[PDB]
């Protein structure tokens, strides 16, 4: 085949960055993230990417997908910041919350000029990496409902 | 303001609105014609087959009768989903690597002749890996008109190692109808296609070890299966239940020289930078009809360990409800407001022409 005079001829294009980039400019959640060092969680609800306060950070409900952004001083620079992005699925957790988790830390990735380095996290298969971010790691009953409107 | 999800299948429609859990309408993707020398489309030419003659607009991903493709939408838009397309900002789906124009002549049609108000084209295989909750892993994504392998890391599909076969479901239901031959049945018309199609649907098999499993065929009648045609007729099918989907392990059953689906996957992985070949063969995702023969998961799984370094870790993953996982990842993609911002508008269409689908949709 040749890629060239394809539907897919523009992939990994500069243009493709360019236009993600812009899209991930649309989502309050990321407004002031990843600015300091620490760990910063959202949740999803209702295809919506909410904040998690910090006092629950930790804690995270089974039912549920999250985005966790992990933000620390890398070797290569005390005064900088590198970024670790972990999207935590819950075993109960449904079909459009762990593929709006998937999508919305790609997202975040892109606002965050690709820097990040993702981590699928699926319960009770954390790595050693997202274990260490936290007795702090609890499993909650429960979780928000699905977005999704069930066809009979 | 609902959008519209349509996965354009080379032989099935899926449809509906974003945010629901599974498509609305599901219907062949066919245009039906008097048999006798003004036209019927979807579900009711399927039923009235015995009097038309059947033709698929799309061939191997492709439209290749773009008349008979407006009937497929415009049957989609007015008389299943019954909606205003003027409406609903709509996307639509596209296997890899087809030719530019084809989504060029999708785009100038969903605009001026339906009029949406937005659209968006997305990589079929892309959906389906969001809709399992990744953002890397290799699809696997085979309907009735191509099979795609197409790695994707941390969200990007990486161009240069997708990888195509033009042979799917629908040369699998071509195989079954010739090789039905050998018993002395004789499925050739279109109608009786569809048929066949049905037959492999009910009844065909991935074997564990094709040789073994001929040899058993032919000790006793263990793997042997009835069918009652539409007519009444019973048929049996031996051999031809695994036979038959055989061809996609080995092309060469209807003569083509390229590589199996195994060897394509490893191939496509193979493709990409090493530091990630470990997390592609770990999270394999079949998509799509044809993915979804029973003991297909099990074969891939001894395929590609044959071919990958001994000490490999492979995984298979096959989503129960993978015929639909394309228009799944469309209905959550859809549902969120940022993927909805680099959609074309009409305006933006106006200005731009069919070329602006290069430019926003990747
Ligand atoms: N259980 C099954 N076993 C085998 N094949 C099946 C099964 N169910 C459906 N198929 C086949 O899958 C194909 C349709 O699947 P699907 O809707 O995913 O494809 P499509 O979207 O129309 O095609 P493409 O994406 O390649 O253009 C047909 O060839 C159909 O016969
Ligand atoms: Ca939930
Ligand atoms: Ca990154
Ligand atoms: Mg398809």
């Amino acid at each position: 085949y040749n890629i060239a005079d394809s539907n897919i001829a523009n992939l990994g294009t500069e243009l493709e960055k360019k236009v993600k980039l812009e899209a991930s400019q649309h989502e309050d959640a990321w407004k002031g993230a990843g600015k300091q060092v620490g760990v910063e969680i959202w949740r999803i609800q209702q295809f919506k990417v909410v904040p998690v306060p910090k006092k629950h950070h930790g804690s995270f409900y089974t039912g549920d997908s999250y985005i966790v952004l992990s933000t620390y001083h890398p070797k290569t620079n005390p005064d900088k910041l590198a970024y670790d992005v972990h999207f935590w699925l819950g075993a109960f957790t449904t079909q459009d919350e762990a593929g709006t988790a998937a999508y919305k830390t790609v997202e975040l990735d892109d606002y965050l000029g690709g820097l990040p380095v993702q981590y699928r996290e699926v319960q009770g298969y954390e790595s050693e990496r997202f274990l260490s971010l936290f007795g702090g790691l609890r499993i909650l009953d429960g979780g928000v409902e699905t977005g999704f409107h069930h066809v009979e | 303001t609902t959008a519209l999800v349509c996965d354009n299948g080379s032989g099935l429609v899926k449809a509906g609105f974003a945010g629901d859990d599974a498509p609305r309408a599901v219907f062949p993707s066919i245009v039906g014609r008097p048999r006798h020398q003004d036209s019927y489309v979807g579900d009711e030419a399927q039923s009235k087959r015995g009097i038309l003659t059947l033709k698929y607009p799309i061939e191997h991903g492709i439209i290749t009768n773009w008349d008979d493709m407006e009937k497929i939408w415009h049957h989609t838009f007015y008389n299943e989903l019954r909606v205003a397309p003027e409406e609903h900002p709509t996307l639509l789906t596209e296997g890899p690597l087809n030719p530019k124009a084809n989504r060029e002549k999708m785009t100038q049609i969903m605009f001026e002749t339906f009029n949406v108000p937005a659209m968006y084209v997305a990589i079929q295989a892309v959906l389906s890996l969001y809709a399992s909750g990744r953002t890397t892993g290799i699809v696997l994504d085979s309907g009735d008109g191509v099979t795609h392998n197409v790695p994707i890391y941390e969200g990007y599909a990486l161009p240069h190692a997708i990888m195509r076969l033009d042979l799917a479901g629908r040369d699998l239901t071509d195989y079954l109808m010739k090789i039905l031959t050998e018993r002395g049945y004789s499925f050739v018309t279109t109608a009786e296609r569809e048929i066949v199609r049905d037959i492999k649907e009910k009844l065909c098999y991935v074997a564990l070890d094709f040789e073994n499993e001929m040899a058993t065929a032919a000790s006793s009648s263990s793997l042997e299966k009835s069918y009652e045609l539409p007519d009444g007729q019973v048929i049996t099918i031996g051999n031809e239940r695994f036979r038959c989907p055989e061809t996609l392990f080995q092309p060469s059953f209807i003569g083509m020289e390229s590589a199996g689906i195994h060897e394509t996957t490893y191939n496509s992985i193979m493709k990409c930078d090493i530091d990630i070949r470990k997390d592609l063969y770990a999270n394999n995702v079949l998509s799509g009809g044809t993915t979804m023969y029973p003991g297909i998961a099990d074969r891939m799984q001894k395929e590609i360990t044959a071919l990958a370094p001994s000490t490999m870790k492979i995984k298979i993953i096959a989503p129960p409800e993978r015929k639909y996982s394309v228009w799944i990842g469309g209905s959550i993609l859809a549902s969120l407001s940022t993927f909805q911002q680099m959609w074309i508008s009409k305006q933006e269409y106006d200005e731009a022409g069919p070329s602006i689908v290069h430019r926003k949709c990747f």
